[PDB]
Parts: C-alpha cells; structure tokens; sequence
DNA sequence: CATCCGTGAGTCCAG
DNA sequence: TATAATGGGAGCTGTCACGGATG
C-alpha cells in the first residue's frame, strides 16, 4: 500500500512537497457572486466569507508575529489559520462545519463538486435547454403514429425566431424588432405565418 | 478557439503554480464600499486585481471609452477590458 | 476596546466606518429607550427627532444596519432550491436586440455608399464608428486633407441627404 | 335527517341511529392550544370543568422556570410574573391589507430583589407584540394567512427493545433512556451475560463501575441484583473496585484531555443526570419514566428531573425482562407490566400543538435574554438597577419572529377551497425541528399503527416521498394536556351500553377491551349476541363473551379524518384510490357557483360551518336590512350587529373568496345559522363540485387511458367555470442617479398602449388586460454612459435627444390575462409607512372568468382523476330517450382495476337522487327495504341523501331503489334496475347496441389547468454563474435535459442532437447568440463552442490546488479565452 | 478521472488522479459530453461524420 | 468473521 | 485607555448497507 502512494510521485517529477500550501489560489468573483436584490439587501456566495475568514486570521498572523508575541498565542493564530483554510477546501471534513446564520454549514470549495447538487452531476452530465418548452398531455386518437398535437400558443414562442424571419420575409413587419412586436402582440397574421 | 484538442491533464499545484495563476494578492477582507457599493482596492473585488466592474470602464473613471483597449490607468492599475474577464482571472494569499 | 473596535471593523460583510457603527448602536439603544416608553415600536418620525432631528437619515441608517443573506441557503421544504437558481443574470446579452443592432449596422453600410466618399467622411469622424472616439470638429477638419473647413460645409451637404434613407424609414424603424 | 342542529338543509340517512355525540369542533385542535399558551378566560373555564386542579398557562409556566433569576452571589435576584395583553394594534381585515402583522402587546411585571440591601424596586416592562390567533384558527404573519401544524415527535421516558443476535442467536435487551433535552444513557446487554451502559455514545463499561460510583457498596449489588447470573457474573469481571476508582473510571472516559479530580468526577456525574441545568424530562419526561416503572405514580408532578432511585429501578428492569420475568415490583412502587415497549405506539409517540412549539420559540428566547441579564448585572451598580435595564427583550422578539418567518410548521396556509384550509389545520407531521428527516425515516414509522385507530386517520396521507410521515388528525379525537391523542369511546358497564362517554389514550386502551360501533344493541342498551367483535392490544382480534366487553366505540365513522368521511361508499374503494381521493378534495377550486352534491355522507354540513369561511349568526334576531355587501341583523335586546361580506377577495391560491347573503330581508333567523355563505359552499353546506350526468363507456378512444369526455353544456353554462384573480405588484425606490417615478409618460411609447391609464400611469379601474401589456408606468433613470457612437449619428439625423430615464414599467407576464379590478396605492408623500427607500407602492389585482378547457384536470372522490380529452358539442353527446346530452363519458376501462367501484354506487344512488323513487308498500314494506328509515321509501326529484361511511346505504337496498326510480316528465322511465340506460349515437344516429350505465356523479375541478401549467421558452434569462438557462415558469426558464435524459440520447446515437442540446442551447455564451442570427438570417447553424460552464469547472479545480491543463495533441498547454500572468 | 470523477466519491477520485499525474485522453461518452464534444458513438464517430 | 468512519441512497415539475 | 475584574457552552437525538483499516 505505502508504495502505491511512494512510487507514484517518483515516476513524473510530481513533488510530494506540493501536498504543504504556502499559498491560497482565489476564485474569480464572478463565481463567488455578490448581488443586490429588489429588496435592497445583498446576496453573496458563502465562499466570500470563507475568503474572509482566511485573510482576517492570516493578517492577525502577520501582526502577532510581527510584535514578538508569545508562542502560546502565534500558534494559536496558526492552528485557526489551518482550519480556515482547511474549512475552505473542505468544509465539515474535520471537525464541525462553519456555521452561517442559522446554524446553516457553509458551502465549501469542494461542495461545489460533490454528489447531485454538485457541478458534475447537475451541471455537466445534465443542463437546462433553450428552445424547450412543458404542458399537460391528452389522447389524440385522430393524430397518427408520426404526428402530435403541438398547442398553436406553444409553437409560437418555440418557432419564435423562424416566425420573424417569415414576418420581414412577407413584409408584415419593416425590420426584426417590429416583427418582434408582432410576435408578442399576437396580430392574427402570425397564426398564418406559423403553420 | 479550436474545439478538438487531445489530453486533459491534472497535477499537484505547486505553490510557485499559484502566484503564476494570480494577477495580484488579496491583502484586504473588505468586500465592497458600503457609500459607493464600489469593490473597494486590494480587496476581495478589486478591479485592479480581478478586472473592470462595466465594460472598459476603469476603476477611478480617467478612462471610460472603447477607445482605450488593453490601457493600464496609472491612477488605479485598472486594465480596460470586458467585465466578461471577472469570470477567468485568478487571485492569491499570501499565507505568513 | 480592542475587541469592540475589532468587531464594528471586521463583522460587517460589507464594510461600514466605526463612526456609522456608533451611530447604529445609538439608535437600537434609544429606540429601546422609548419601547418602553410608548408600549410600541416607535415611528421613524419619533426615533429621529430624539437622537438627530432628521427623519430622512434613520431610514438610512436602518438599511445600513440590514445583513445581507446567503445566495448558496436555500428555502426549507426542499433542499435543492438555492437563491441563486432563481438570480437573472442582468448582464447577459439579449440575444434579438444584440442581432438588432447589427441589422442596424447593413443599413448604415447603406448609406456610406450613397453618400460620396468626402460626406462619408466626416460621418465617421465627429461620430467615431471605426475610431470609437468623437474628435473636435476644429481638429477634424485639420487632420483632413481639405481645407478652408470645407469638410464643415459637406456636412451640411449630407444631413439632407440622409433624410432620403430617413424617408425610406429604414432608419425609422431601429429607433423606437 | 343527520344533523338536526343548526338550522340546515335536510339532507336524509341511509343509518343506523348515530347520537351519540356530534362533531366536536373541528378547529378545537388549533383553537385549546392558543387559548392555553395565552391563559384566556375560556381556558381557564375549561381547566375547572375538566377538573384541572391549580392550572399553569403557557405563559405562566415560562416564567415560573425562569423565576427567579439570581447572579452567583445570590445578591440580586430578579423574577417575573403576572402576563397580560392589551387590545390588539389592528384589526384583521387591516393586516391583511397593509401587510403588518396581526398581534397584540404583552407586559409583564418584573421587580428587582437585591437581598443585601433588602430594597425592592418593582416595575411593569413592555415585551413586545404577540402574534394573536384569529377566529378562524390562523394567524396572520406581515398579510399574508398562516397555519400552525401540529408536530408527531418521540415523548420523553425510557424504552425497552428487544434485539436478536445474528452469531449467537440469543435474545439481547437494550435500554435507551431519552431527556427532554440533555445527555444521553443507554443500559445494554450483552451476548456475554455482562450488562453495560454508554454514556452519551462513549464506549461500553461495566454496569457495576456505575453503582460503585453512585455510593452503593459491592454488597449492596449483591443483594438487589442477586437473583441473576447475569449480575454475578458482571460484578465477578469488574475490573476495579472503590467508590474513588469508579469516578475516576467513569471522568477517563467520558471527557479525556482534562485532569482527574476526586472532586470534578463527583461534580459532573451529579450535573450530567441529576441537575435541572443541563438534564430535563418534561412533565412527560417524568410521567413517562414513572408509568413505565410504578413509583410516585400517585404523587403529583413536581419533579422534572432524573434520580438514583430512577437509574437502579432502569436496570432491575432491563435484568427481569432479560432472563424471562413477565412482572415486577419496584420496592416502594405499584406493580408494573414488563415488556419491551414499540416506540410506534401512540401511547410513547407524542403530538405537540401549537402551543408547545412556540412556548418552546418562547422558551429559548427568554434563555438567551437571561445571559443578557446576567452579564448586565455584574456590569452596572447595586443601587441604580431596574429590571429596564436588565432587560433585553430584542431576543426575544427575535425568536418568535423568526419561527413565524423561517420553521417548517409556520405554513402558507392552503387556501384553494374551505376545505383545503380546514384539513391544513388538522394535519399532523413528523417533519420538523426536534422531530425526523425524511431519509431518517424507514418504513416502519411509516406504515399503520394499530393505535392510530381513532385518533389519527389511516387514509388520509400524501402520496409522494412523505408518504407515512404526514397524516390527518381524526373526526372525534381531540388532544390531551399531555401532548397525546385521547379519542370517545361509549362506557359499557355489564353488557350494557351507557351514554357516559370517557377519552381514552392509545396505552390506556390497550388495558381495556372494546367493542365495534356496529355491535347490534337492546332498545334498552344490552348486547344481542354473547360473543361480539372485540379490539386488542396488539391490533389483535377475537370473539369474546359480553360480560368482558369494556367500551364500544363512538361510531363507525370513528377511525376516519373529516375529508376521509366525505368520501360516499368509502368501504367499496381499495385503499390506494380511497387514498388519493381524500388528498383531491382538498385540491378542488371553488366555481362562479355551487351546488351541493346530490350524494352526501353528513360531513358536508358541519365541515362548511367549521371552516369559518362562511357568515355564521352570533345573536338570535331578524334581518333588518340585507344587501349585497353587508347584512344588518336586528337581535332581540335591541343591539345591532352587521357582517361584511367578502367580495372577490384573492386568496393565497388564487381562487375567488366570495360571500353572497342567504336571507332574505325580515327573515327570522336563529342563533349559530348560516346567513351567508362562501367559496364551495350552497346553504352552509361543501359544494366542493357540480352533480353530472355520467355515461360509463369508451367512446371513441377519447376518453382512453383515464381521459375525459365533456359535454359543451358544461361550458355554455358555466357549470365548471372559476374565477381566478392575480396579485400583480411595483414600487418606486431611491436610486443613485435619482428616483423611480411612476408617470403616464414612457419613453417611445405610443398613446394607443398608454390609452389604458390613468394621468399618474396606473391602469384604469374596469378596463382589461392582456399580456405584454402596460399596468403600472414606472421610468428610472440610467446610468450616464457614452452612449452608442452609432446611435449618437442615429440621433443626430432624426434630431431626437435622448432622454435619460429608462422604460422600468410593470407589464402583464406571459399567460395572464382579464379584467382590472382595483388598485391599491401607497404613497410615501401620503404619509402612508413605507420601507426605507420606497416613494409609491401600486397593487393591480386582476381576475380571469376561466371557463373550462381541454387539459383542465377533473376529478371525483374516490381517486378517479384525468384531464380533458374532449368538448364535444352539445349534439354530439350520447343522449337518453328523452333528449337529454350526458355530461361527462367516463371510460369503462379505467374502473375494475382500481378496485374503487365505490364511483358506480355513487353513480347508481345518484341518478336515484335525481330521479326520485317510491317503494312498493301494497301488500306490505318489501323486505330488502326492511331496514330502509321511513323518511326514505319516498324521495322527490332532486332530492339530497346521506351515505355515512361504514354505514348508509347497502347494495341490496340500492338495487331495489334502481327499480322505484319514477318517470320523466314524459311519463317513461330512463334507466331500468340494472342502472343501466340505452344511449343514442349523437354522431350516428343509431342506438348505441348494449345497455350503457347511466346516472349522476360528483365532479371536482382541481386547481391543475392547463392556464396554469402551460410553458414554453424560445431565449430567455440566464443563469448567473453557470450561464445555463433560468429555470421555472415565472422565470421564463426553459426545460431541463438531465443525466437520464442524456442517456436516452446516447443509445440512439444521435450525437449532434445532443451536442446542440447541452452546448448552443444552453450555456455556450457565444453560441447561443449566434444561433439566434442564423435562424432569423435564414443561414445555416454555427458549430458549437465550449461550453461555459465547463470553463467554470477548471476555474474550480484550479481555486482547489489541481494545476488542470487542457493540452492539444502535441503536448503544450492551450488556452480558454484567458490567459495566465503573475 | 473525468468519467471517474462525475461516478461517485468525487473527493477521492481528484486527490488519486492529482497525486498520480493521471492524464485524460477525452475518449469516451461520459468524456465527451462534459467537454461538449461529439460522442465517440453513434453518428459521432468518423466513419460517418 | 465482526467494529468505526466515510459515502452512497430515481426523475421531471413548483417554490 | 488606570477601582478591580483572570479556564466555553450547546450539544441532539428514529437509518441503511458497504468497504477498508483494526481486532
Ligand atoms: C414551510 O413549510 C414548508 C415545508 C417545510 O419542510 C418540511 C420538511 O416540513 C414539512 C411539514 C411539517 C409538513 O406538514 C409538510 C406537508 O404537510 C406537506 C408537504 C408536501 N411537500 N411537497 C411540496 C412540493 N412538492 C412538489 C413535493 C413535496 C411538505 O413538504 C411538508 C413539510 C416539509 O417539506 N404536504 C401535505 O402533507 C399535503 C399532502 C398537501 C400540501 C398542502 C399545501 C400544498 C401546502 O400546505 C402549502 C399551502 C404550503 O403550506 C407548503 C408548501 C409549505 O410551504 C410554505 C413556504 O409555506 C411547506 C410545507
Ligand atoms: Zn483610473
């Protein structure tokens, strides 16, 4: 077993010292979002507090440190910088999960990834779609086996962009945005340039 | 942008890997100002760091046009370029 | 004191002065003040008046003091609604209105020809299509190799003449 | 007649005669609990005739714990008492309009005791606004209605369960004891005949070590335990001896990393299980444990706490039922039954009201207060503290705001039909804080107990995921000062039936021996037969002489919840449709206007009443003036009282509230009756549907696989249609470049779609809407960018400045449509209370007349759902001789697999009901109508009829009233005794070839229209980070196409479908956009790109120290619209 | 480790694959899809496209 | 062959 | 920012079936 792990970072000039951090990759802010709302409060990813957690405790490092503390006290401040960043990986991994308000764990790093709700299995393996659409289903028994019954209010929101098209075509609208407006509308002439 | 290449590779991140990945270190938890709801510098949205909030808009305003591609304001360090950047440009801390 | 100034300094996900902070502390005090004294949650009228004698102001405060939530929390009876899910993303281009605007682009192109090449000039001079900057007239005519600001006098020489491709209203209907 | 109480319809009974006792108040559940945790007068009233001997409220009792509270000097001591309330700060109807919170101010008086000084300074404080409970059982959080669900959790006490061996295969016994709140004990057994015990999950000791360590000598366990080997041999293997060593022992185990003192072993052992502080069994906690054990069980509940006497009893216990004993005597204690207990059992599982769980809110934000109140103690000085400065009541407030705004039994209360709120009121779930989680659960806590009988309904529970967890409370159960379900059973003294009724609980019926409803009785009380049908402990049944019988049960409809019994010939369908037919009453919706069934089971009367969505009398008197708004009621004394009818008021769901008078002016009406009725509601009574002509055939494959068939009468009359109104809403905030204004003036608008408004821009009263539309005129000012350099040339040729404020008006979302029928404005100028921030609010409400249609989902009351397949016309129906269409054509194939025949009774006896009949009394009362009530062997046309459940009408009956059924007015009779009718082809012509049944069945029209449910996206918004489409109807989202969904599309291989799916379609930023240009371009589609939420991945990999490379097929690093620098 | 990681123990499969330098030939169905590529079956392989 | 920790436990919908 | 003050506080309760490291 020891030598599955040992041989492995002798055969690609893969250093075992990289498994030691002395520095914390961030994750571009467009991905850890902070949004305001129509309520006028803000929205931010828990990851935004996880950042900060880090950085509070590893420029109190810097200045206990800094002023010559007692070792009692620095390594204290090192001990919590190494869960904080280690709640940032992975969060509820060791020991009990950051709490947030309400006694909510916080998403972490890898959370991000694990199981249904993670980026793998919710948003890679399966996506949501445009051009789609869902309604209640009926027996047809006058269709046949290679036909369905697509409801006209339905058709015309998924044929959106073909029916415009048709509409400057024919000359019901001048140009695309008022053959926008004739879609949306619902002027009868579209029901003609639909079918 | 070619979509066909051939291998995917993963590794151990090197920590020297990391500040090469950075365009600047995090140095603040400060989020944004609490007046201007502006990402307040060498913080957690820094536009010197992670880039523009508004399409080639720098951070203290000195250069608010397309006409500026690439510019680097000296007042702030701001390069103008899309917003579009704040999704793929990495940051870093620097751990004591 | 280290402790209070460390937690009015570090404790707010977004940042707010000691001195706003202060300010906060005093209004949850006299409104506890008087929430004893009225039987009731005093007004915004009320509570200004004691502290700051302006109304507008505590309403602002009153925001300020408001904690932002978690856009990763959830709502209870199903735990895969997150906030987020439901988030419009504001910044991302409407896919028609962007197609709109470069329909708008052939129909200028419609017009650079029409228009000789000294009036499609200082069309995309003052303006500032390929430049994307708009250059002072009295340095546009300069940098140009017709004099006596002529180029001033074809401009005049054109704003009629693009009222033809207005008549067509093939500039009409991109405006509204 | 059923129900000959308040003034009703008479509505007649197939019964047997049914007085014992009528349908306690259904609202009761919610109603006790309130009136308890406040201490209202009518409680306290209550708690004398129950004969409650010295009665806590739930306010009282918080206070009384709480009292007093000292620092550890014991210098100051402070102590609350006397709560009381003052009127309350706005009316009903006042909150749900201005979105404030109904409720009412609490005080308290509080006095400071300082034992040094020996001065006492006593003064009342304000402990903010109490959430009152309305009338109608709901409370009423920031406008919006809400409802308090009852929660099932596991009581305190101490169990027994008995665990086989999968080695040795002997019989082990566990004991698990369960504190309200503190540490955990649980004494086992081993294979190894050595009893041990873990203490809050630490690892296994010795049994023995514990009792050196309580004091007891080793000869002391020697004698009490003696009389087992299993004992000997635990006190023979004991590792060490002497009080000393055990502490010590017990401290190395349980809390390793701190020093061992002689003194701080003693201390902990003491403060884990036998202090208030930090160990708690309830009231039932206590009562529980002494039940199970048979000690103090005479003397009254004082002790909340665990003892020694309770932990050595535990073990005697878990010894005697391990080595065989069947009994025992606890010394100085009753005797007591042993056994291992089902912690199923509904005498050890607990129900909590509505009161417990926010006197627990309460409970927890008076702790917090208290911390505050200890640490604003030591801080200020002796002389100058008063309780106002001791006091934090922000806590406290905070707590029970949050549980009205956040916990999972705070529900939005379902408010489709009267119905659907009543049964919202009564459910009991086993979801929530304190309670289990649906993983949690496996299938035993799910599956029907045998002491749900009567008190919780077997039927009534959802069909989904939290199927078990969730059920309804039954008709005549009521709840217990103790949290359990009690339930009326008739007194039996020597065989025969009294009057007198007693509750029982689930445990203590086990004790006692009862006998079904039905069980034949003397005119006098005595049973017929010696042996009768008897219930048991254990669900178990048998025959058993009359001299034994304890009780008899209330009545046949006992075991059933209130929308269980409204489901006519209940005991005809299979449980699973019988099921969903309980579940779908509850999803009706209330139509333009109600008729009462013309099959009934007595339900629908008091259940209508209870609801409180109808206009009940207080006072005897005569309307002195009625209109369509509000009726005047003239009592006798001379005082005057007057109702407000709700009129088109928008319920939580949707559908239409609407009250319309009943009297007539100068009636003379009596106290308790319906004057004015509400939604589903005809003379007081659930008209959850309309009575139609049903046809049992296929025909034409349009009603194949559960489908319906109507007839276009149902859609010319209105007969299933429905009033839906909407809630549509905008407000005008301060921004940074100025403020939101609502104005009539809207950038490049015209004045044909602005024709609707008013001078402000708000929509004119009356006029209607479609979607797209313009409602409420809102411009905000945009930010001052340099705008387009090909929009400023655009600018300069048409000569048109631009203006600075952007079009933020709130128009009609997609699907919506109707008339305008009020607004609702609030302005800041107006000194109306706004959010800080906000100048005008405006609300339009605007209501669709929704006439039924193809989709529209239909169903009836036992569990036969399906949509719409097809409105013929009116002429196209299968018709009678007469001339007249059927209604509704329900497919015959759908009928015998779902064992719910109960349908085709309904059907039978309801075409009797419309019909009428006379039995043939010459030569005498026909001897299958022998049994038949007198008021029954005669019926009218149109006649209504009670079919009470596990009782009303029999099959022999019923077949012999499909005989009497009159003639039309034609003088012909229409169906024949078979029930069945000959049908005319209405396309055809020809006579249909065989008989088809025909007759009269209750429809509901449930709240899922296709209106509703309809959706369809071509572009749209996006998500923020993963850049894929939004996702839900109101978001304009589109479809998702999951890991399934793709696997589908694998193993056809069709491979580009698939790409363009998950790339163009979705996510790929650049992609999709130019799929748009080509498709209106009329070109042809782009390949696709990378997708962006691919990017994100290795965005995420990378923050997590994996350097991912994407490397092309020479080896080098490649990259993804971005690029790397230091 | 790309078809591994979106199977289960996503957590276990990156720490290995990391650690053993494991590169990915993205040829496989699971592969593919995530990537956004053809899937190398079906109409997807170059007999036919 | 039996314990302790970590990792699994259907989909789509609305909300 | 000079009276003196010196070691925390809520736990969380009803799974289930399995492999791998330890016995
Ligand atoms: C705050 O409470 C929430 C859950 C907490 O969490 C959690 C764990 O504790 C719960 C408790 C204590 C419940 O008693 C409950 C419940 O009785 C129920 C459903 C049914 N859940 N389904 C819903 C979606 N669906 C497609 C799948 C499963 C639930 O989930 C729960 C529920 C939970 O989920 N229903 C039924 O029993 C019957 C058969 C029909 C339902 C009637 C209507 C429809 C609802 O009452 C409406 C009027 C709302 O009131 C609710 C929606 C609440 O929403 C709000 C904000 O008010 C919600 C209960
Ligand atoms: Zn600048």
């Amino acid at each position: 077993k020891r030598l599955k792990v040992v041989a492995a970072f002798q055969q690609s000039g893969n250093s075992p010292m990289g498994m030691v951090l002395d520095a914390v990759p961030v994750i571009p802010p467009e991905l850890r979002p902070m949004v305001q709302l129509d309520g006028g409060r803000f929205a931010t990813s828990d990851l935004n507090d996880l950042y900060r957690r880090v950085i509070n405790r590893n420029n109190r490092l810097k200045r206990l440190i800094d002023l010559g503390a007692p070792e009692i006290i620095v390594n204290n401040e090192k001990r919590m910088l190494q869960e904080s960043v280690d709640a940032l990986f992975d969060n509820g991994r060791r020991g009990r999960p950051v709490t947030g308000p309400g006694n909510r764990p916080l998403k972490s790093l890898s959370d991000l990834l694990k199981g249904k709700q993670g980026r793998f299995r919710q948003n890679l393996l399966g996506k949501r779609v445009d051009y789609s659409g869902r309604s209640v289903i009926v027996v047809g028994p006058q269709l046949k086996l290679h036909q369905c019954g697509l409801p006209k209010l339905m058709a015309l929101e998924l044929f959106k962009p073909f029916v415009m098209k048709r509409l400057v075509d024919l000359n019901h609208a001048q140009n695309i945005k008022s053959a926008k407006r004739m879609v949306e509308r619902q002027r009868p002439q579209v029901w003609d340039v639909l079918e | 942008d070619v979509n066909f290449f051939d291998e995917l590779r993963i590794g151990l991140a090197t920590a020297e890997d990391i500040r090469q990945w950075s365009y600047g270190e995090v140095k603040k938890p400060e989020t944004i100002n609490y007046r201007t709801l502006k990402p307040e510098k060498d913080g957690l949205f820094c536009e010197k760091i992670f880039g523009p909030t508004r399409d080639w808009e720098c951070y203290c305003g000195k250069y608010k046009r397309v006409r500026f591609k690439g510019i680097i304001c000296e007042r702030c360090g701001v390069e103008v370029t899309r917003a579009k950047v704040r999704r793929e440009r990495m940051g870093h801390i620097e751990l004591a | 004191q280290a402790i209070t100034r460390a937690m009015a300094d570090q404790a707010r996900t977004i940042r707010i002065p000691v001195h706003m902070v202060e300010v906060i502390n005093k209004l949850g005090r006299i409104q506890r003040e008087l929430l004893q004294d009225l039987g009731r949650e005093p007004t915004p009228e009320e509570l200004a008046k004691e502290m700051d004698i302006t109304p507008e102001k505590v309403l602002e405060i009153q925001q300020y003091a408001r904690e932002p939530i978690s856009l990763d929390q959830t709502i209870g009876d199903e735990g895969d609604s997150q906030l987020g899910d439901f988030i419009e993303d504001s910044e991302a281009v409407v896919a028609v209105d962007a197609v709109s605007f470069t329909l708008l682009q052939d129909q200028l192109q419609s017009v650079l020809d029409t228009l000789s090449e000294r009036e499609a000039g200082v069309v995309r001079l003052r303006f500032g299509l390929t430049d994307g900057q708009p250059r002072t007239l009295d340095e546009i005519g300069q940098v140009y190799g017709v004099t006596r600001e002529r180029i001033r006098q074809i401009e005049s020489k054109t704003m009629s003449k693009l009222r033809h491709p207005s008549r067509s209203q093939v500039l009409r209907d991109y405006l509204d | 007649s059923n129900n000959s109480v308040p003034g009703a319809p008479n509505r007649v009974s197939f019964a047997k005669l049914r007085e014992p006792l009528e349908v306690p108040g259904l609202l009761d559940v919610q109603t006790d609990s309130f009136e308890w945790l406040i201490g209202s007068p009518r409680w306290r009233e209550s708690a004398a005739e129950r004969g409650d001997v010295n009665p806590v409220g739930g306010l009282e009792e918080v206070l009384y714990e709480l009292s007093p509270i000292e620092d550890f000097s014991g210098s100051m001591s402070l102590s609350f008492s006397d709560p009381r309330f003052d009127d309350v700060k706005a009316p009903v109807d006042e909150c749900k309009d201005k979105d404030m919170t109904y409720a009412a101010p609490l005080f308290v008086t509080a006095e400071f005791i300082n034992n040094n000084t020996g001065e006492i300074k006593s003064q009342t404080v304000f402990m903010g606004d109490f959430p009152m409970m309305t009338e109608k059982g709901t409370f009423i959080i920031n406008g919006t209605e809400r409802v308090v669900v009852s929660q099932l959790v596991r009581s305190p006490g101490v169990y027994f369960d008995e665990t086989i061996d999968k080695s040795t295969d002997k019989t082990l016994h566990s004991v698990k004891v369960i504190p309200s709140r503190g540490a955990w004990l649980e004494f086992d057994v081993d294979k190894r005949d050595t009893v041990g015990v873990r203490i809050d999950r630490k690892r296994r000791q010795p049994v023995t070590v514990l009792l050196k360590a309580l004091g007891w000598t080793s000869e002391q366990i020697v004698e009490r335990f003696g009389f087992s080997e299993i004992m000997r041999s635990t006190l023979e293997k004991d590792n060490t001896v002497g009080t000393d060593e055990a502490l010590l022992d017990i401290y190395r185990k349980l809390r390793p990393g701190e020093p061992p003192t002689k003194e701080s072993a003693q201390t902990l052992l003491e403060n884990l299980f036998f202090k208030e502080k930090r160990y708690d069994l309830a009231r039932v906690g206590r009562y529980k444990v002494n039940k199970k054990l048979g000690l103090h069980v005479g003397e009254p509940i004082t002790s909340s706490t665990l003892t020694e006497e309770d932990v050595v009893a535990t073990i005697e216990y878990l010894v005697r039922l391990h080595e065989g004993q069947t009994t025992m005597t606890v010394p100085g204690g009753v005797e007591v039954p042993v056994e291992t207990d089902d912690i199923d059992h509904f005498g050890n599982r607990r129900l909590r009201t509505v009161g417990e769980l926010i006197q627990n809110q309460i409970r927890v934000g008076m702790s917090r207060m208290e911390r505050v109140v200890r640490e604003r103690m030591t801080t200020q000085d002796v002389e100058a503290i008063t309780p106002q400065t001791l006091i934090n009541i922000r806590p406290v407030v905070a707590a029970i705001k949050e549980f009205f705004g956040t916990s999972q039994l705070s529900q939005f209360m379902d408010q489709n039909n009267p119905l659907s709120g009543l049964t919202h009121k009564r459910r009991l779930s086993a979801l929530g804080p304190g309670g289990l989680s649906r993983e949690r659960a496996g299938l035993e806590v799910r599956d029907v107990h045998p002491s749900h009988y009567g008190r919780m309904c077997p039927i009534e529970t959802p069909e989904g995921p939290n199927i078990g967890l969730i059920g309804s409370l039954s008709v005549y159960a009521r709840v217990n000062p103790f949290g359990f379900i009690e339930t009326p059973y008739r007194k039996v003294v020597d065989g025969v039936v009294s009057d007198e009724i007693v509750y029982l609980t689930a445990d203590e019926e086990d004790r006692h021996v009862v006998a079904q409803a039905n069980s034949p009785i003397d005119a006098d009380g005595r049973f017929v037969e010696p042996r009768v049908l008897v219930r048991r402990k254990a669900g178990e049944v048998e025959y058993v002489p009359s001299s034994e019988v304890d009780y008899m049960d209330v009545s046949p409809r006992q075991m059933v919840s209130v929308a269980t019994a409204m489901i006519p010939f209940l005991e005809h369908d299979d449980a699973n449709r019988a099921l969903m037919g309980a579940n779908m009453q509850r999803q009706a919706v209330p139509l333009v206007r109600s008729e009462a069934p013309l099959v009934g089971t007595g339900m629908e009367l008091r259940a209508a009443i209870d609801a409180g969505d109808v206009v009940v009398a207080e006072e005897s008197g005569v309307i002195e003036e009625v209109s369509a708004d509000y009726i005047t009621v003239m009592h006798d004394n001379g005082t005057r009282r007057t109702y407000r009818m709700r009129k088109f008021a928008r319920s939580n769901h949707g559908t239409c509230a609407n009250q319309c008078p009943i009297v007539d002016a100068g009636d003379r009406v009596e106290a308790g009756q319906v004057i004015a009725d509400g939604p589903c509601t005809d003379d007081g009574e659930m008209a959850l549907g309309k009575n139609l002509l049903v046809a049992i055939m296929p025909w034409e494959g349009h009603n194949y696989e559960d489908a319906i068939i109507l007839s276009n009468r149902l859609v010319e009359e209105d007969v299933l249609t429905s009033i839906h109104i909407e809630e549509h809403e905008i407000d005008a905030r301060d921004t940074k470049l100025g403020a939101e204004e609502i104005t009539r003036d809207i950038p490049n608008i015209s004045d044909e779609v602005l024709a609707d408004l008013d001078e402000r821009g708000i929509v004119r009263i009356g006029a209607e809407v479609r979607d797209g539309d313009i409602l409420v005129g809102k411009v905000t000012p945009k930010g001052e960018t340099e705008l387009t350099p090909e929009e400023r040339l655009l600018r300069a040729i048409f000569g048109e400045k631009a203006r600075e404020v952007r079009d933020t008006s709130l128009k009609v979302p997609h699907g919506e449509s109707g008339k305008v029928i009020g607004i609702r404005v609030f302005s800041r100028e107006d000194e109306d209370e706004l959010p800080a921030g906000v100048n005008e609010l405006v609300r339009v409400y605007v209501a669709q007349k929704r006439k039924i249609s193809d989709g529209d989902k239909l169903a009836g009351r036992h569990g036969n759902k399906g949509v719409i397949g097809k409105i013929l016309p009116v002429e196209d129906m299968p018709f009678l001789a007469d001339g007249t269409p059927v209604d509704i054509i329900l497919n015959t194939h759908g009928v015998p697999r779902r064992m719910n025949i109960g349908q085709i009774l309904e059907t039978h006896l309801g075409w009797c009901a419309h019909s009428g009949w006379k039995v043939d009394a010459a030569k005498g009362v026909p001897d299958w109508a022998a049994r038949l009530p007198d008021e029954l062997l005669e019926a009218q046309p149109n006649a209504i009829v009670s079919t009470p459940v596990f009782d009303g009408a029999q099959e022999a009956e019923l077949q012999g009233l499909l005989s009497c059924t009159l003639p039309n007015r034609d003088g012909d009779v229409l169906v024949d005794a078979d029930g069945k009718a000959m049908l005319f082809d209405g396309r055809s012509g020809e006579p249909f070839p065989y008989p088809v049944t025909v007759g009269y069945m209750y429809i509901m029209k449930l709240h899922h229209l296709v209106d509703d449910k309809i959706h369809a996206r071509s572009t749209g918004p996006y998500s923020m980070i993963t850049q894929q489409p939004l996702g839900g109807k109101a978001q304009f989202g589109g479809q998702r196409f999951g890991e399934m969904e793709c696997w589908a599309m694998q193993a056809y291989g069709a491979a580009y479908t698939l790409q363009e799916l998950l790339t163009i379609k979705s996510d790929d930023t650049v992609g999709r956009v130019k799929v748009y240009e080509a498709i209106v371009k009329g070109e042809n589609i782009p390949e696709p790109g990378i997708p962006e939420s691919f990017k994100v991945l290795l965005k995420e990999l990378q923050s997590l120290c994996l350097n991912v490379e994407v490397l092309s097929s020479d080896g080098a690093a490649i990259e993804l619209r971005e690029g790397e620098d230091e | 480790w790309l078809s591994a990681a979106s199977f289960q123990e996503t957590t276990r499969v990156l720490t290995d694959a990391a650690i053993n330098c494991r590169s990915d030939k993205l040829n496989g169905l699971k592969e593919n899809v995530i990537i956004g590529k053809l899937i190398p079956a079906g109409t997807g392989i170059n007999r036919y496209r």
